[PDB]
């Protein structure tokens, strides 16, 4: 009878499992842009701009896999 | 319906392919029959050359 | 397991393709291609 | 360092490396050698068709 | 000049003054790869006169290789390169420079 | 083949051709390589710095201005060479200094001599280190 | 199943039989749209079963090449033909390939067939390993080549058909008439066209793999 | 227009054909074996 | 209610650890973006329609994981 | 019957992780694309190819391995 | 039988899990192979037909954990 | 009362690990730092800020799955 | 009786997994051997045994993984 | 609060998994860190400050999994 | 008696599961393998009995692995 | 009091999962210290503190699992 | 008493997973050792030492889990 909301709990933290895409993701694209920068120092009024659409889109997954989480806990 | 949804969205495909797909392959076609065009000519007037 | 109507027919429509095609469609377009070098030189 | 994209060119690089460790040495080390390398007097000078030469800017 | 003057472009004085000096070449080499962009052009023909032991004398030209045919080659697998470091100019500039001061 | 045979070579007066050589340790484009025997066959520019050329004698900085790392299958490197380095009458600090100052408050030029001068500043500060 | 079957049969024999005005050498509209594939077709055969014989054992792979393009381009239409939601013709097909393969290195070579499976030089200890290690594989692949085009066409033809149905409260009882409520019909959109790039790409690659199966078969490696 | 070209039909294609032969042997034991249906 | 229900919420929890796999390939897609753009920057107007191609395949296949999820979080 | 509908569902969702895999190779092989090019302008129309049929195989890949999600799901 | 199915399933379930390294592979082969292409515009002759065969024996993994996987479900 | 507490307890534990990302942020954003500021001595105001961000923005998705299991725990 | 059945089911799935890791094995070999092969085309002869002796050592680990599924299967 | 205390176990056992967040991370950080104290001397003092900085930053990782794991067990 | 011989067979395969170390790690090290003999073929038989005598007891990993499952197993 | 015991055993158990980062970890900080030392020897004593140091470190959060593998025992 | 053996057989095995991380590391450091010896023919006599040192202290971490692993099995 509680299974229901038991599951929905431990559905909910393993959904959280989701976040370690967006971290390692942040991870790679911004060492790969320091390490980008430090080839070119010229390049990063070039690089920086577009890495902001990037940087919205891997918070993306983050908030997509944070949001299917809530949906298993509220 | 299921199936509203569908015809509606091949609509959206078909004029998004007119819009797009339909005028850059429209520009490579052209320029392919125009080059198979002047390889014609050119063949014709290395003929015509030679006959000369 | 039914597959009289969906693997007898396919079957035979792919020899259609097979034989067809190979005997008719890839041949004139490789005679375009051969006529348009016969023009050409 | 940015001498591919922001500096003039590889050879540039060689040619301040040089200047550098040739300059910056001890006084008896100046030699005639040292003293032919500081010494730079390259005028090019940009020619055309007609031969119009443009400047023969010091190198 | 009066034998090409339409293919000669640039013209350089004041060189011969005296004994070779490398920042002098280098500073040739630099100005002839910016404003010409010798990298363009697959061969480079560099020309300057060879004694064998006193008198006699020819015309020897040594090859340039541009960084087109360094990044690629028969046999530029043998020598382990950097992509990142951008070895193929570099080592076209290096050539470019060397010959030529070897060269004059 | 034993050892190496390094061809250290300058245009005004050369250091070596096809001597014996234990360590040829040169600074590399991206940091300085180890060279003891038979080592891969490579081609690579290096940035000014200390030329660690062990041999029979004793220990030899030999700061370089600029060369390649250019090591042959047959152990034969040969490290090109513009300015050689006294062991100890090239080390001095003053006049080093001086320019290094000298060219920092000179620096303030048009964007082509700008970066010409940060190169210069570097180089000074390599040279700096260099000194110990 | 059968009558959708003649459609695709009709609409490529229509290709150039109700093309070609008068069969131009300038080519009409649509002969160019089957000479560059089969130009792109030529191209990568020379390229991968490059040699001798390569002319006479390019035929089969080119028709399985449209009959898989075209088998394609019709699970676009929203019926989508996805061979009526069966795809078994696929792995049957595979399998086909693959018997015909092995016919082929078994009558072009014979016993030095068997020297397939077994590379030119390996150890003497660990040839008895590697040769079980690079059979198996080979008997394998005769599902892997079916369950490829079978998982692309067939899922898209179902997830679309999920997302379809899934759209029941979007504009008539929901308030919310904006991309926020009409995110099916987005991502239905994007997956079809996702859906017709993955189905012309797929039907290259898998040009290419039966290409490499044929060129494993007729020559040694 | 339309050309009927001889083209080889079973030259190269026969262990296709025996191919198909076979998987239609195979359709056709497994029709009531393998059916379970 | 019930098992059934349940299932279906634990379902819905781990539908979500595929999504490991768009978030890395959309970061591994910038970081070559990145990288390749910083090695020269005239090639950044080939590679970026590619550059595009790539990170919207990237979220399609992440729009494919997460659409499973929601499918197997409902009825 | 109820549990076993349960099972299905959860076989269908540790299924379709495998998806993860696509994922990564999807990206990794447009990366390899990217880079190439990148280093040498002139050979991206030859790269461009193994590109998309990099994303061919390593879609599938994560197509065949959800199939077995979906047939445990249908 | 009720459990015996749901166990089937759940064995199929993660007996398909066994491709995530395939797929990510198949994917790096053929990203390696065209950056070496990239490097050597003319060594596709050579490097090509052996990338693919090693394409198929790297699928092959997968091939086999969904081939044990339909074990576990038919 | 009983499952539904067993439940939390064991969604918070398994959500817990959701700080690889966070770990694998600093691990690659640091990795990249340190190989800038060896190869460009010069460049260290511009990797810094940037190295600094990349920590923020990698173990803030990184912890996003610690606070939610002290929410889940709790 | 039957749950013995079905944690052998369980476990053959649980142990296919390994075979991903042959997957991996052999796909990075081949990776490394393209682009060893890329440079100096005339190391290829002896580059060619001893790949062959290690992806076959890679797949031969993945084959016992196989084996022991499906000996704890049948 | 039996299966309550049995839940709370596994809990902390499952807690303690995400430590690789920090195994990875100070690892590899340090690793770049002796790669750049190598590849040039005079970075060594501008590294190191970063290095122990890292190292406070992902042992707080390490530590974040430390008290999760004991506030289920205690 | 019954779960008894239930969970040894499922510690059989979550002991089978450990094989993918030695997969990925003989091929790894067989990847610097192909890098390093490509770089310089003269130093092959240098670099090979190492190699031998190191992915020898990298497959023995598998090995104690294998003997851990057995012992779950009989 | 069979199944408090056996979640003990189980956490003692998975507690062992965290291997990876220490292992993992010691591996890649001497993998790069033995690139760093071919790279050049002169440095030997200079990287070796911060390679006794990643020992430390690494092994340290190896002797964390050991001690909750030991605690959930014991 | 049976669940007791039970989920000592399951933690025996949940801790034979640790050594996937042996496996690794143990190849991969003299993956890496191979790798210099490779950039410099001569520097193995030298690099040996320390290499095979962390080789076998990551053997002595994979042997760890086996050890525990034999504790919840033998024990």
């Amino acid at each position: 009878m509680q299974l229901v909301l038991a599951a929905k709990y431990i559905g909910a933290g393993i959904s959280t499992i989701g976040l370690l895409g967006a971290g390692i993701g942040i991870a790679i694209v911004f060492a790969a842009l320091i390490n980008g920068v430090s080839r070119n120092p010229s390049i990063k009024d070039t690089v920086f701009p577009m890495a902001i659409l990037g940087f919205a889109l891997s918070e993306a997954t983050g908030l997509f896999c944070l949001m299917v989480s809530f949906l298993l806990l509220f | 319906n299921d199936e509203s949804i569908l015809l509606l969205t091949f609509l959206g495909f078909t004029g998004l392919v007119a819009k797009y797909l339909a005028p850059a392959y429209k520009d490579f076609a052209d320029a392919r029959m125009k080059k198979v065009s002047d390889v014609l000519n050119a063949s014709r007037n290395k003929h015509v050359e030679a006959v000369k | 397991f039914y597959f009289m109507n969906q693997l007898t027919y396919g079957f035979l429509l792919m020899i259609t393709l097979l034989i067809l095609f190979s005997q008719f469609f890839l041949p004139m377009i490789l005679r375009l291609y051969v006529s348009r070098l016969f023009i050409s030189k | 360092s940015a001498w591919r994209k922001a500096g003039i060119s590889y050879a540039a690089y060689l040619n301040v490396a040089a200047q550098a460790i040739r300059s910056s040495l001890k006084t008896e080390l100046q030699t005639a050698s040292v003293l032919n390398r500081s010494q730079t007097d390259a005028f090019y000078t940009q020619y055309k068709n007609g031969t119009a030469a443009s400047e023969p800017t010091p190198i | 000049l009066r034998t090409h003057p339409n293919n000669i472009k640039l013209s350089i004085n004041g060189i011969g003054k005296d004994a070779p000096t490398f920042q002098e070449s280098a500073l040739i080499a630099d100005k002839l790869l910016s404003v010409m962009k010798a990298g363009t052009y697959p061969k480079i023909s560099i020309f300057y006169n060879d004694p064998v032991s006193s008198l006699s004398f020819e015309p020897s030209e040594k090859p340039i290789f541009n960084a087109k045919t360094i990044e690629q080659s028969p046999s530029f697998g043998k020598f382990e390169i950097d992509t990142d470091a951008n070895v193929p100019r570099d080592l076209f500039e290096y050539t470019l420079a060397n010959q030529m001061l070897t060269a004059m | 083949s034993s050892g190496l045979k390094l061809q250290f070579a300058l245009p005004h007066e050369t250091l070596y051709s096809g001597s014996e050589v234990t360590q040829v340790n040169l600074p590399a484009k991206s940091g300085r390589i180890g060279v003891l025997a038979n080592h891969v066959p490579t081609v690579e520019q290096l940035l000014p710095g200390v030329v660690e050329v062990m041999e029979g004698s004793n220990s030899k900085k030999f700061f370089i201005s600029g060369g390649f790392a250019t090591v042959q299958p047959d152990s034969q490197l040969c490290v090109t060479a513009i300015e050689a380095f006294p062991l100890e009458s090239f080390s001095q600090e003053n006049i080093k200094n001086l320019l290094a100052e000298a060219k920092k408050n000179v620096s303030s030029s048009d964007a082509r001599e700008a970066a010409e001068a940060a190169i210069q500043v570097e180089v000074l500060e390599n040279l700096q280190s260099v000194l110990k | 199943f059968s009558l959708y079957t003649i459609i695709v049969l009709l609409v490529i024999t229509s290709l150039y039989t109700l093309t070609n005005n008068n069969n131009k050498i300038i080519g009409s509209r649509w002969l160019i749209s089957q000479e560059a594939i089969y130009d792109t077709i030529m191209n990568m055969t020379k390229g991968q079963i490059g040699g001798k014989n390569w002319g006479l054992y390019f035929p089969m792979i080119f028709t399985l090449f449209m009959f898989i393009f075209i088998a394609n381009l019709i699970s676009m239409i929203p019926y989508s033909f996805a061979l009526s939601a069966h795809l078994v013709f696929i792995i049957s097909l595979s399998i086909v390939i693959w018997l015909g393969n092995t016919i082929l290195g078994l009558y072009k070579h014979g016993w030095v067939f068997f020297s397939l499976f077994v590379p030119a030089g390996t150890p003497l200890p660990l040839v008895p390993l590697l040769v079980i290690i690079e059979t198996l594989s080979y008997f394998a692949r005769a599902i892997s080549l079916g369950l490829r085009l079978g998982s692309n066409i067939l899922a898209g033809h179902l997830l679309m058909v999920i997302l379809a149905g899934l759209t029941f409260n979007f504009m008539l009882i929901n308030l919310f008439t904006l991309v926020f409520g009409f995110v099916p019909l987005a991502m239905i959109l994007a997956i079809m066209m996702l859906e017709f790039a993955i189905g012309i790409i797929q039907g290259y690659v898998w040009a290419i793999l039966t290409a490499s199966y044929l060129k494993d078969a007729v020559y040694l490696h | 227009m339309l050309k009927r070209f001889p083209t080889p039909i079973l030259k190269v294609y026969w262990p296709f054909f025996v191919a198909g032969a076979a998987v239609y042997y195979g359709m056709s034991k497994a029709a009531d074996l393998s059916s379970n249906t």
